[PDB]
């Protein structure tokens, strides 16, 4: 769709990057009746009939809640939106098929501004709503049942309607508040599960499959369970796809350099945590990346490696992805000219996610290892033939949040 | 003696003949059984003392 | 000793279509089920 700005969340005078559930190809049908499969749908009317969209499964149910829209001609766009379950009910109507309407979550009548596209889509159990001004979400239970469509509208009423598969990345750019182009990569692979852009305020768009985003933390790790928390998981940039050369230099807790490609909004502020992301491939032939990592102390600079011998000395390797074999870590620091090496741990089974944060921590997959002073800018040398070691990098703040952990992973945030 | 089908009821409610009705029975057993152990994924390293 | 849960019972292995946690206990914290992480399959605990 050509839609509104905040129906999208890009800012003026750019092109981002946004991917989810999007709208791409319109219909013009006029058969009156077609089953389909999806998980959404947007629509424009303007002239004078009645049309209505609903949302169902494959077999009558009593305990299920079934969506329904139903427009009417006026003026303005006339919306009638009912989310309820219903008793014996149908064949198929406009016009409020049948008033079994008894527990409904929501149940309202919107009158908007008309020539503006509307929209519903579904993620687990979350149902948004765009209204091409405000974005609501509500939470019905087992609304992930909810495949088919019966979509009924008509082509010489002045009615087109698109309709959504999949987790489409698109390519949007803005002039003077009004997009200018809508384009889709063919190309692009794998850019659905670590790519979004940043909403209004820091926030993480909704629908979000986190892919490596850890929960740190300092003692014991959690496993199942709603849990109130208190972690960084409010952005103030991001780098998608950074390319992190041998010669780049240091990075400063602030991304208002000349290197720094920020997606979507960017505010300006100070940081608490830098997270990266790792890239690697099922096979291990090219996952082991020779490197050291350059911390900046106040007063000595410490460095970073990983070799497989209990005896460091001949090696200095940081592995990406699966391994086979246990490794080593150590750290090195100099004191008027006295090197000074120590045993830090060992890595677990497969290294993905490296946070580094401001007071000094280091974590590996959310679990401190060590702990200096205080960390000015980190230097990531990482000796490689291409560009091709890394998805974003992300700085981010802590705020505190409420999140549904299931197998030590995220599932929703609020 | 707590050997009998019967004399084991009286062992177990510390009794010496019991009265008629209905009456919960429940016998465990002492023996020796096997461990198991599921822990999240870690390496293996070990030492003695 | 299983997750960091203790008790007694027997372990049976099943087949059911199951996705989300990796461990289903009841209310009053006993173990019911488990379910080995590399693969899909799941396990039944009961007392004996
Ligand atoms: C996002 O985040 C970013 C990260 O923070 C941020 O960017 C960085 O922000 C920093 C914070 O402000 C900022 O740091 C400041 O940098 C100032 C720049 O001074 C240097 O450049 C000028 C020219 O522009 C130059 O004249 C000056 O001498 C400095 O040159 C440095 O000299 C060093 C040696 O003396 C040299 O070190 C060696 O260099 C070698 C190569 O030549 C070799 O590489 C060696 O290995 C290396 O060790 C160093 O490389 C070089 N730097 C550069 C860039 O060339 C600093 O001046 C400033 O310090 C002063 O201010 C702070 C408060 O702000 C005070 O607390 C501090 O004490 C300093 O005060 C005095 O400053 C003077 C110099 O101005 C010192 O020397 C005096 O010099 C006089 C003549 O110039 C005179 O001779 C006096 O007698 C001398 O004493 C004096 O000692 C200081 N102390 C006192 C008590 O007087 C501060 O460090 C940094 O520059 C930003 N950029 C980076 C890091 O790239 C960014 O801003 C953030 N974004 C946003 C939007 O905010
Ligand atoms: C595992 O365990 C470890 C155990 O250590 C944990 O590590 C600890 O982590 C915590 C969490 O960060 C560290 O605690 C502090 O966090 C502060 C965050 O600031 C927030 O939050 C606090 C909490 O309430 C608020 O009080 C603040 O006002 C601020 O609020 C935010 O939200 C507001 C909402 O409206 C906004 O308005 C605010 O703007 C803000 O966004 C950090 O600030 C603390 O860092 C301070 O100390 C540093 C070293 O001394 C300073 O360098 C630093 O200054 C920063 O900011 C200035 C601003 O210009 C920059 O210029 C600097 O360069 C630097 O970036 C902070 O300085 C404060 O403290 C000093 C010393 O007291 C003061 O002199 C300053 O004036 C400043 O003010 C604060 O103190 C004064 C009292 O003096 C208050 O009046 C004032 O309100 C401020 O509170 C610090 O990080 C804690 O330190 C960590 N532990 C250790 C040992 O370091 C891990 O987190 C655990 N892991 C997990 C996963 O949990
Ligand atoms: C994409 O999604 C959208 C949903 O958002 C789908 O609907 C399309 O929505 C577009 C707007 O986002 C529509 O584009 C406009 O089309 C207007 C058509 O108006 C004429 O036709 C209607 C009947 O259909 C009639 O009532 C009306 O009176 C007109 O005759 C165009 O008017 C408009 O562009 C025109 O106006 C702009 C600026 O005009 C403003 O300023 C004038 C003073 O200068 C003022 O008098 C005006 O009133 C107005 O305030 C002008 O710059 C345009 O110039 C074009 O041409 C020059 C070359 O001469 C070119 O250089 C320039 O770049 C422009 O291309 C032009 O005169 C809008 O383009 C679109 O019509 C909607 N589509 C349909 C079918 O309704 C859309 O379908 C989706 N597309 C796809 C492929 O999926
Ligand atoms: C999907 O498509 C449309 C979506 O709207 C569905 O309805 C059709 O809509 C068309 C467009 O509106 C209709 O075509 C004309 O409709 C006019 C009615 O106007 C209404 O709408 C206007 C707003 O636009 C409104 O202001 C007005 O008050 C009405 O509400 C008709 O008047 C018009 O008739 C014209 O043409 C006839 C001749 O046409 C016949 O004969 C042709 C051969 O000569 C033949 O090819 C044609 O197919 C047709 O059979 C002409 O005689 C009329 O002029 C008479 O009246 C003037 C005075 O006004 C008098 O001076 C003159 O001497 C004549 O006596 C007039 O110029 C058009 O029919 C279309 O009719 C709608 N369809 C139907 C069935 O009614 C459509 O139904 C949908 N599709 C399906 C399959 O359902
Ligand atoms: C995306 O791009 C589009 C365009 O493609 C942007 O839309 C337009 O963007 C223009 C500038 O990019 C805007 O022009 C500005 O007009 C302002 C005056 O508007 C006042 O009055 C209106 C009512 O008429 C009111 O609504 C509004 O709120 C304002 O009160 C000017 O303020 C502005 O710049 C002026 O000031 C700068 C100095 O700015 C510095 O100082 C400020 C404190 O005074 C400080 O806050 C700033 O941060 C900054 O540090 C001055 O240099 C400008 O001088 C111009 O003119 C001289 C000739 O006299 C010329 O030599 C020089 O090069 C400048 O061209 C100027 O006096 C802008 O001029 C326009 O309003 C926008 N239109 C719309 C409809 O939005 C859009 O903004 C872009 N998106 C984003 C997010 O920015
Ligand atoms: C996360 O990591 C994963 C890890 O796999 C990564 O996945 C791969 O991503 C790449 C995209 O970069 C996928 O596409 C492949 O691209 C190959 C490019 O071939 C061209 O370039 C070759 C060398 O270029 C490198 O080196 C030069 C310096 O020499 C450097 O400047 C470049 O920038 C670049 O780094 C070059 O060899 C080749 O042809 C040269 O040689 C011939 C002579 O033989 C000469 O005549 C030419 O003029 C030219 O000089 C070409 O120009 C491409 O070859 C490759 O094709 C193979 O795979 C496909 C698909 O399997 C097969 O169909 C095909 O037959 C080849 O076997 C492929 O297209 C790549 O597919 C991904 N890998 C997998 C497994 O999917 C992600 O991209 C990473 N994510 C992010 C965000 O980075
Ligand atoms: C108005 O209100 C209704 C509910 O009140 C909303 O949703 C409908 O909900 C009912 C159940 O409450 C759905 O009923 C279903 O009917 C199917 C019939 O489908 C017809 O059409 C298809 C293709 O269009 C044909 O293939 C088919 O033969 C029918 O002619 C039944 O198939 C369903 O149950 C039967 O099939 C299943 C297998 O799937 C069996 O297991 C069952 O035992 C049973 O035999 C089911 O009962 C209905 O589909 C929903 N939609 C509609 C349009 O009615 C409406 O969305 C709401 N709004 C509108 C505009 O109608």
């Amino acid at each position: 769709a050509n839609l509104s700005m905040l129906q999208l969340g890009v800012p003026d005078n750019s092109s981002t990057i946004v991917t989810g559930l999007l709208p791409t190809h319109w219909f013009c049908a006029n058969q009156s009746t077609s089953v389909y499969s999806a998980n959404g749908f947007f629509y424009i009317d303007v002239g004078n009939h009645r049309s209505a969209f609903a949302l169902h499964t494959g077999y009558y149910d009593a305990n299920q809640y079934y969506i329904y829209v139903t427009n009417e001609i006026g003026l303005n766009a006339s919306v009638t939106l009912k989310i309820c379950k219903f008793s014996r009910n149908t064949t198929f109507d406009f016009l409020s098929n049948a008033s079994s309407s008894f527990d409904c979550i929501v149940n309202l009548l919107f009158t908007e501004q008309l020539g503006a596209p509307l929209g519903i889509t579904i993620s687990g159990e979350t149902v948004r709503l765009h209204l091409y001004n405000v974005t609501r979400t509500f939470y019905v239970p087992a609304a992930y049942k909810l495949t088919k469509l019966s979509v009924k509208c008509y082509f010489n009423y002045s009615c087109v309607f698109s309709v959504v598969n999949a987790t489409v990345t698109v390519n949007v750019t803005t002039h003077n508040g009004r997009v200018v182009n809508y384009t889709v990569c063919d190309d692009c692979n794998g850019y659905t599960d670590n790519i979004f852009s940043v909403q209004q305020d820091g926030r993480i768009p909704n629908g979000f499959p986190f892919n490596n985003w850890f929960l740190l933390t300092n003692g014991s790790t959690l496993v199942d369970g709603v849990s109130r928390l208190y972690q960084p998981l409010r952005l103030t940039c991001l780098w998608p796809v950074p390319g992190l050369k041998s010669s780049t230099g240091f990075v400063y807790f602030n991304a208002t350099g000349s290197d720094v490609n920020c997606n979507g909004y960017q505010h300006n502020s100070v940081v608490d945590v830098m997270r990266y992301n790792l890239n690697f491939s099922a096979n291990s032939l090219d996952n082991l990346k020779s490197g050291v990592i350059v911390f900046k102390t106040l007063q000595y600079d410490v460095l970073f490696y990983c070799s497989n011998s209990s005896s460091g000395v001949l090696d200095t390797t940081i592995p990406f992805g699966p391994s086979s074999q246990p490794y080593y870590c150590f750290i090195n620091s100099t004191i008027n000219t006295t090197h000074v090496s120590t045993f830090v741990g060992i890595l677990p089974p497969t290294v993905r996610e490296i946070v580094v944060a401001r007071t000094g921590q280091f974590y590996i997959n959310g679990f401190k290892y060590f702990d200096l002073g205080f960390i000015e800018a980190v230097n990531f040398n990482v000796t490689t033939a291409s560009a091709t070691d890394f998805w974003t990098v992300a700085f981010a703040t802590f705020v505190d949040v409420l999140v549904n952990v299931s197998a030590t992973n995220i599932q929703n945030l609020l | 003696y707590c050997d009998s089908p019967f004399e084991k009821l009286q062992c177990e409610h510390l009794q010496f003949g019991l009265q008629d009705g209905f009456y919960s029975a429940n016998f465990l057993d002492d023996n020796v059984l096997p461990e198991t152990y599921v822990a999240l994924p870690i390496y293996y390293q070990h030492t003695d003392i | 000793n299983i997750y960091d849960y203790v008790g007694t019972g027997i372990i049976r292995s099943s087949n059911q279509s199951l996705a989300g946690g990796i461990t289903y206990v009841s209310n009053s914290g006993n173990l019911l089920g488990f379910k080995n992480v590399s693969t899909g399959n799941i396990f039944i605990v009961t007392p004996c």
